[PDB]
């Protein structure tokens, strides 16, 4: 058998909403002992 | 946000870059200095006979003989257009702090592990020293780093041998219970809060005892615009200064003085920053160190990158295969010659029944005699005597045996010759007089020359303290690399040695043989000749 | 050692006895412990376990 | 052989044993400094235990005693094990120097 390992690229995907998406990252020890949740206040009125 | 969390992501993010070579260096470091029977550490086995018949060593002692016969030191020669001895007062500042043995043995350790595993470091530190200080009651000295492959992590985005384009590095020491002790009474530490972080050494070995506690120190280097502050010096001209280094101390004294303030600007430098932290806290955060590069100098072998991936390499590691093998084609042969039945002949019991004290070994008989009847079978039967085979080492053995120690031999040839193991120790030493000459400039009293004597200029603080002036223009003289030298008479007289190993004997030849016996030690005799040559060279003007 | 006195002491020589005695070791004493990788983000109670553990 | 007599006579039939501990008691125990003996090893690393577990050297504080940590990881439960292990034993290796103090001892 003749073979090459050339790819044949089939999909080609796009991501808008995750880039546009902001990404937060609270401190680990943090969340470990806080059960992996953390409150933020509300604008007050 | 915290601290220790950008710390620890950086410290991990270059200690995984560098697995594969630090590995393969701690193997190194095992297989040339310790044993070659890499087996302690995980295989399920019994006790056979295990020699090594070491082929290795030899090319490593002769390598770093070579290396050690040819010292290299830092040389500071003037910057083109300066003063023509701008480079005398630093140079006579390193060879005062690095002539002591320390700098030799942190030199002499990073040579030997750079021809070993491929990579060697030491570091470059300041202390006060009152007795014999270099300048302003302080002292840099120079320390060595054991196996620098896993005890110093560098930046992993850094493209240069000598590693000044790293942002940080940290540094991890391992000690015993009383090292810690005494590490944090230097450092104003919590003693009783014993620290640890990743373990570096692996127990290779049955020893018992390696080490339990660990640390690291965090260095970083930081480049920005800082204010600078130009003055009017009394005497004559315009110096600058950092606002910084003279912030509160004499900010209001250098007018008292007679300095007035000229103009203020932003000059970019760099800073660099120490941390030392534990696996689960900060126990200092930013201290300032002196300098402007991290204080530690690296020394490679064979250094490049493969993709993005550093691989350095001394000269143990290709030997290993062949090494290796010839370890265990010995081996075999030395069970071949231990457990095998040697050569006796092969009797039947109804043979030599009733003779059989013939045969034990004595020499009283003068031949042997064997039984010729049997009672039910007539005669017994005649076949010729048969001895057991000799032991023979096996053809595959000895090929394979020469064939190794050839393979070990022919690739156990660093070059031809150490000439890029000693360009790559120059590369450091330009490195590290690079990080002592900006060491010096942030701590040392450094005096400035003028052409109408030496002025030291400095002032002092209401807290009796002593705040160094130097001007900015402090980088006249750059790094070079020659011989290493315990002294500047030393230099001195190097140097009118080989003019005069080049001048004719004329008249020049007559005042380089009086300007060496000028610049000679004191005896009685010398201190004759020397007299004599100062009082003829006062009279020939 | 014994001891004979006299000055005739033919056939009255004595051997050389040496007794030992044996050491030997019991099972191992042991902490052992597991957790998962999202309990790790601490890392003040592993090491609180180690030294408590020694 | 009698050189190591250390009884003025022997066992000879129907003698009576008293025992010495008649009531319960807390003991002092005194003894020569080298009656008692902790003979003590760090398990290989070859150990068919500790296979594919990392093992490092443990000093055991105080004592003068190391083991060994032994850690090994898991990828499909993402879990890893801790194992600190101790290999010792006290041996009297002169009980005739050691010794037992045993007070209020009254019938």
């Amino acid at each position: 058998t003749l073979a090459v390992d050339e790819i044949i690229e089939t999909i080609s995907a796009i991501t808008p909403m995750a880039q546009k998406a902001k990404k937060y990252t609270p401190p680990a020890a943090s969340m470990q002992r806080s059960s992996n949740t953390i409150w933020m206040p509300v604008e007050q009125e | 946000e915290n601290r220790l969390e950008s710390i620890l992501s950086r410290f991990d993010a270059d200690w995984t870059a560098s697995d594969e070579a630090r590995r393969e260096a701690k193997n190194d470091l095992f297989f040339s200095r310790v044993s070659q029977w890499d087996d302690w550490l995980s295989q399920y086995t019994t006790l056979q006979y295990r020699g090594q018949f070491d082929v290795v060593r030899p090319v490593v002692r002769k390598l770093v003989s070579e290396m050690r016969q040819n010292p290299i030191d830092v040389l500071y020669r003037p910057k083109d257009g300066a003063r023509p001895d701008a480079a005398d007062v630093l140079m006579g500042m390193y060879r005062t702090d690095m002539r002591h043995n320390t700098a030799k043995i942190a030199v002499n350790i990073a040579v030997r592990e750079q021809i070993e595993a491929g990579v060697g470091a030491w570091r470059l530190v300041t202390d006060y020293e009152d007795q014999s200080p270099t300048s302003n009651n302080q002292v840099i000295r120079r320390e060595p780093i054991h196996s620098a492959c896993s005890h110093v992590i560098w930046d992993s985005n850094s493209k240069l041998m000598d590693k000044s384009d790293a942002r940080h590095c940290t540094v991890i020491h391992s000690m015993s219970q009383n090292g810690w002790e005494d590490f944090a009474e230097k450092y104003d530490l919590d003693a009783d809060d014993i620290p640890s972080f990743q373990n570096p050494n692996d127990w290779v070995f049955p020893w018992l005892t390696q080490d339990t506690i660990q640390i690291a120190e965090f260095y970083e280097v930081v480049e920005k615009k800082e204010t600078a502050f130009i003055y009017q010096d009394p005497v004559t001209g315009e110096p600058v200064s950092y606002f910084k280094r003279d912030i509160k101390d004499v900010i209001d004294d250098l007018a008292d003085s007679g300095f007035i303030k000229i103009a203020e600007r932003q000059i970019k430098r760099r800073r660099v920053y120490k941390s030392i932290i534990t696996c689960t806290a900060v126990l200092k955060d930013k201290q300032l160190i002196a300098g402007e590069h991290i204080p530690i100098v690296p020394v490679f072998g064979e250094w490049g990158f493969v993709e993005d991936k550093e691989v350095y390499e001394g000269v143990v590691r290709l030997t290993k295969d062949g090494q290796r093998l010839r370890n265990m084609i010995m081996s075999f042969n030395a069970d071949i010659v231990a457990r095998t039945p040697k050569k006796k002949p092969f009797f039947w019991p109804e043979q030599i029944a009733g003779f059989e004290h013939m045969y034990d070994g004595n020499d009283d008989y003068p031949y042997y005699l064997l039984n010729r009847t049997d009672e039910n079978s007539g005669d017994l039967p005649t076949q010729p005597l048969a001895y057991y085979e000799n032991p023979e080492v096996p053809q595959a053995n000895a090929y394979m045996l020469e064939a190794a120690t050839s393979a070990v031999k022919e690739v156990a040839t660093l070059g031809v010759e150490t000439y890029v193991f000693q360009d790559n120790l120059a590369t450091a030493m330009r490195r590290d007089g690079e990080i002592y000459q900006s060491i010096v400039n942030d701590i040392y009293d450094v005096p400035r020359n003028v052409t109408i004597l030496m002025a030291e200029v400095v002032d002092l603080a209401t807290g009796e303290k002593q705040v160094l002036n130097d001007i900015r223009g402090r980088y006249e003289c750059y790094t070079d690399v020659g011989p290493s030298f315990q002294s500047m008479k030393q230099q001195n007289r190097a140097e009118i040695l080989e003019l005069l190993g080049k001048t004719p004997q004329g008249t020049p030849e007559y005042q380089l043989l009086l300007l060496q016996y000028f610049t000679l030690l004191d005896g009685k005799g010398v201190e004759m000749m020397r007299d004599y040559a100062n009082k003829q060279l006062i009279q020939m003007g | 050692s014994p001891t004979q006195e006299g000055w005739d002491l033919t056939d009255k020589a004595t051997g050389l006895l040496e007794l030992n005695v044996a050491v030997n070791m019991g099972e191992p004493d042991n902490d052992f412990f597991q957790l998962r990788a999202d309990d790790l983000r601490d890392e003040t109670a592993y090491r609180r376990r180690i030294q408590s553990a020694a | 052989q009698r050189a190591y007599a250390n009884v003025n006579t022997s066992l000879a039939d129907a003698m009576a044993v008293n025992i010495l501990n008649v009531k319960d008691a807390r003991t002092n125990v005194f003894w020569a400094d080298d009656a008692i003996r902790i003979v003590s090893q760090p398990i290989p690393a070859n150990h068919e235990l500790f296979a594919g577990m990392k093992t490092t050297s443990f000093s055991i504080p105080d004592v003068g005693l190391n083991g060994i940590f032994a850690t090994q990881g898991d990828i499909s439960t993402l879990s890893g094990l801790c194992r600190i292990a101790l290999w010792y034993g006290v041996n009297a290796t002169r009980p005739e120097a050691i010794g037992v103090g045993l007070p209020g001892q009254t019938a």
